[PDB]
RNA sequence: AAACUCCAGUUGACACAAAAUAGACUACGAAAGUGGCUUUAACAUAUCUGAACACACAAUAGCUAAGACCCAAACUGGGAUUAGAUACCCCACUAUGCUUAGCCCUAAACCUCAACAGUUAAAUCAACAAAACUGCUCGCCAGAACACUACGAGCCACAGCUUAAAACUCAAA
């Protein structure tokens, strides 16, 4: 919570997409329903904090790898 | 190649392993006045090495010399001797308050 | 070492011909074996 | 018996102040542990009945000093939220 | 060995403490024992009511007798202070200057035990 | 490091002085760590015992200014 | 755990024993 | 001076004086707290009893001596018949863990006694004899 | 049985023990001390009677004469504590480690096992 | 309620019984087991393994004989509860528990996790419990029940222990 100000500004800075508020079950491995069938998911995550508040690997590490997806992590 | 690199080292900043207050003394069953240091004043009952702060091994040699000094006639059982009711107070213990 | 050191002890052993020498200085002094500690180890001997 | 008399858990009274003696004296037995003492002594305690209580005596004193040892560790992350809306 | 016999003498006056000792020393002389020294702890207040040969004893005198016999003196001389009117307790005990102390190098911690239960989620 | 066992010594007879640690600048020099730059620059004239190099070292500090006191 | 495996042996043994003082 | 919890010794003199009267020379209330009644005994320095009273010399019975008003009850009793042998100040010597046992020492005080200190004779065996077998109820 | 007036082992190699007090010779002697000293002079008997190198104590020669003399030590006990079992066990237990170091010293050494079973009284027997 | 009423309380004298606190310690011993004091003796083994029966041990209960006796206490007796109460609650008392000398030889004798040596990598592992394995050896086990039975043998055991089947029966346990 103490860098997700600085994070979100980076990413609008930067063209590019932000979440870091609590992870909603689904985002990626259920995005159809959430958002639409014609979404286009992120191409690459960058985690630049690995672990959640309870100090327990972050649930986006293991559903991006279920989508194929390429992570970036600090 | 480097020097900089660490070097194999045991730690020089470790601080000496505690001692207990009677680390390095006799504990005789003839000294009463340090006997009567560790039983409650009331009961006679002998304290414990949370309250105490003794070693295992100095604590049970409080214990022997107490229970060997008693059956001697040298020192009381149900009772601390009033004689060493104002000597220090060592133990972790607070009754009235 | 310990046998020399022995070796002048034995002299002040009590015997039959100093029993009774040895009996009335007993009677006269008197050996103190009591000696509180403090919280920072330090003995405290008895001020007699 | 043969010791002398009032000297052992003998507590004196300030001030007329009886109830103030009578909580001392109270407070001197349980921390000796004789009060406990004196009411599993009322009936036989069998040697198994009182190793399972040993037991279970010493398992709840570990567990309850490591609570508190937590909670007295954690209690100074009970200050308010630094990151308010975040 | 070397022993330490804690005597407690019934509270007399001079002539006859000094006569008890004098006869408890040879009780020990005359079992092959080498008397080495006769400490007095002075006279006090016992710290229990002592009954002893029809007696009830308040006060005594406390002497020590450190000295060197077979152990096979040891019994014969207990029995030899149970008979003795003058005599409220005595005990022999192995002297505490012939057990030397293992020096220490201070309190070990020790730290909570690992690995007691799996690592699986219950 | 080598110079570790110079700490915990310096440490022990002077404790922490009243100047305190800059973290921030990277280039902050401690009153311990002049200690051991004399302490090592005396060594390399060829002094082959601690007990003379460490006493020998502090009095340099003393007539450099350095305040050195002990823990007494 | 149950017993229910000792309760047959118990009721066995004790209709053994009890056979045994009757005859 | 200061004031101690700890009961005067004998022998060292003090100064601690009620009514001109040493700790020694102060009469004892023996209080027995027991599970079903409550026995009261005022005696003097010298062992001469001066009072007796009990749940069931004031007309109590059964499960009625078994309670904290029949132990005060009963100390107002023996402060009654002690008061008229002079007696004020007290040594309460408690025995037991029974309903009565602070009722007691509330009744004596009710009763014009005034209470300087308070022993817990209770006896506690250091292993001694077997007590009755646990029961069911 | 070495006499009481025996020396112990340590103290008699002293050089100047032989000109002093009869008290001080009282009190290094075997009077004053436990059984334990007094079984250590009979294992050193043996060493010199038997066996060729004494300094020697880890050959298997050794360990015979030590076990033989805590036998014995065990004997003496048992036949005025008959009804102590812990130390019964210890000397069957010992009567069979001493059986099984003269069956590998038959079976490697023959002339020290006549020795030893000379010296020591042991009448070897094969078992059933 | 019954019981006792030479009863109760204080003080004092007074054990062949049992061993507060310490012990939040985690030790000794083959296990069983062992926690008041002192003293004596004293705690096998310089490869491992190795027995229902050989050899020696083995809680409690119990037998035989002679003693002791505070308390407790199967049986029994009394009181009460209850539809009944050969129980739970109350009282009292005995065998027994103690000692000595012999016997008996059992246990949820279970830390239900054999002894020795070794490892923490790999496929981590059905579940649970106290993570998973390797090497070596002895011992044991092959549906449930009948069966801690019957017979036989052996044993100071004579209502006993150890070893230990089958037939009928079920399609599950
Ligand atoms: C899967 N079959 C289960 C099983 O049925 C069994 C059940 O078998 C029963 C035998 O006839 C009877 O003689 C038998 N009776 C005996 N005294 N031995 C029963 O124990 C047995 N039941 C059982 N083992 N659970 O009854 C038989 C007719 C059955 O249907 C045969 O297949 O057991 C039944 C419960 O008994 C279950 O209801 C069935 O679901
Ligand atoms: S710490 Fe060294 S003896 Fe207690
Ligand atoms: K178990
Ligand atoms: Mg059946
Ligand atoms: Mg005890
Ligand atoms: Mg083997
Ligand atoms: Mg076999
Ligand atoms: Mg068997
Ligand atoms: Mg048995
Ligand atoms: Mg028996
Ligand atoms: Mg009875
Ligand atoms: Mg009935
Ligand atoms: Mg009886
Ligand atoms: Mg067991
Ligand atoms: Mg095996
Ligand atoms: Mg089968
Ligand atoms: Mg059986
Ligand atoms: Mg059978
Ligand atoms: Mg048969």
């Amino acid at each position: 919570r103490q860098f997700s100000y600085l994070i979100e500004n980076m990413a609008r800075d930067c063209g590019e997409y932000a979440h870091t508020r609590y992870f909603r079950g689904g985002m990626l491995t259920n995005a159809r329903l959430l958002f639409g069938p014609t979404v286009r998911l992120p191409d690459l995550i960058i985690f630049l904090h690995t672990l959640n508040n309870i100090f327990e690997p972050h649930v986006a590490v293991r559903d991006a790898a279920k989508m194929n997806i390429p992570t970036v992590g600090i | 190649s480097n020097e900089d690199l660490p070097i194999s080292m045991e730690n020089p900043y470790k601080e000496p392993l505690k001692k207990c207050i009677l680390c390095g003394k006799h504990v005789d069953y003839k000294n009463v006045q340090l006997l009567s240091q560790f039983v409650s004043p009331f009961t006679g009952c002998i304290y414990g090495r949370h309250i105490t702060g003794l070693c295992g091994k100095k604590q049970k040699e409080i214990t022997k010399a107490i229970k060997r000094a008693q059956i001697m006639g040298f020192m009381p059982v149900t009772y601390k001797d009033p004689a060493y009711l104002k000597d220090p107070k060592v133990c972790n213990i607070r009754y009235r308050e | 070492r310990e046998v020399l050191q022995l070796q002048e002890e034995v002299k002040n052993f009590i015997t039959r011909e100093n029993l009774e020498a040895r009996v009335e200085a007993a009677l006269d002094s008197r050996k103190n074996y009591n000696w509180a500690i403090t919280r920072e180890g330090l003995v405290v001997r008895p001020q007699r | 018996a043969k010791h002398l008399k009032f000297i052992a858990r003998t507590v004196m009274v300030q001030e007329g102040n009886v109830e103030s003696a009578y909580r001392t004296l109270n407070r001197i037995l349980t921390m000796d542990g004789l009060i406990e003492d004196i009411k599993h002594r009322r009936y036989y305690e069998k040697p198994c009945r009182r190793r399972q209580r040993e037991s279970y005596e010493r398992c709840r004193r570990i567990y309850n000093m490591e609570m508190a040892r937590k909670i007295n560790f954690l209690m100074r992350k009970n200050r308010a939220d630094p990151w308010q809306g975040c | 060995p070397r022993y330490e016999l804690a005597l407690i003498l019934k509270a007399m006056q001079r002539p006859e403490t000094a006569a008890t000792l004098k006869r408890t020393i040879e009780a020990l002389m005359d079992r092959g024992a080498i008397v080495r020294d006769l400490e007095n702890l002075g006279e006090r207040a016992l710290p229990y009511r002592i009954s002893a040969h029809s007696q009830q004893h308040n006060r005594g005198g406390y002497f020590l007798v450190d000295f060197y016999a077979p152990t096979a003196a040891v019994e014969s001389m207990v029995e030899h202070l149970s008979r003795d009117i003058d005599v409220i307790r005595g005990n022999i005990v192995k002297h505490p200057l012939t057990q030397e102390l293992k020096e220490c190098e201070g309190i070990v911690p020790v730290p909570l035990a690992e690995k007691l239960y799996s690592t699986k989620k219950r | 490091y080598h110079e570790d066992r110079i700490r915990a010594k310096f440490y022990s007879v002077y404790g922490s002085g009243q100047r305190a640690f800059d973290l921030f600048n990277p280039n902050f020099k401690s009153t311990c760590q002049r200690f051991v730059e004399k302490y090592t620059e005396l060594q390399k004239l060829g002094e082959t015992d601690e007990e003379k190099l460490f006493v020998e070292t502090g009095k340099a500090l003393l007539a450099e200014g350095v305040i050195l006191r002990r823990v007494g | 755990k149950n017993v229910l495996k000792i309760r047959r042996r118990k009721m066995n043994h004790h209709k053994y024993r009890k056979l045994v003082k009757k005859t | 001076t200061k004031f101690s919890i700890y009961p005067p010794i004998p022998g060292e003199e003090s100064s601690l004086r009620w009514a001109g009267k040493k700790f020694e020379e102060i009469p004892i209330a023996h209080i027995k707290a027991s599970h079903n009644n409550t026995q009261i005994q005022v005696v003097s320095a010298s062992n001469e009893p001066l009072a007796f009273a009990s749940c069931g010399t004031e007309g109590f019975r059964n499960a009625k001596k078994g309670t904290g008003i029949a132990a005060q009850t009963a100390g107002i009793a023996a402060a009654a018949r002690a008061k008229q042998k002079g007696v004020i100040h007290i040594r309460v010597v408690v025995k037991g863990l029974g309903p009565g046992r602070l009722s007691a020492m509330h009744g004596l005080i009710m009763g014009g006694l005034e209470v300087i200190s308070i022993t817990d004779n209770t006896p506690i065996p250091h292993n001694g004899c077997r007590p009755r077998k646990a029961r069911k109820l | 049985d070495p006499p009481p007036s025996t020396l112990l082992k340590d103290y008699q190699n002293v050089p100047g023990i032989e000109k002093v007090d009869d008290v001080v010779k009282r009190l290094l002697s075997l009077e004053m001390a436990n059984k334990k000293e007094m079984l250590k002079i009979k294992q050193e008997q043996f060493m010199k009677k038997i066996v060729a190198n004494p300094e020697d104590t880890r050959s298997l020669e050794a360990r015979i004469i030590a076990l033989s003399v805590k036998i014995r030590s065990y004997e003496e006990h048992l036949e005025k504590h008959r009804k102590d079992k812990a130390h019964k066990r210890y000397l069957l237990m010992s009567i069979d480690q001493r059986k099984k170091m003269l069956k590998n010293l038959r079976n490697t050494n023959y002339d020290v096992f006549e020795k030893i079973c000379w010296g020591l009284g042991i009448e070897y027997t094969f078992p059933p």
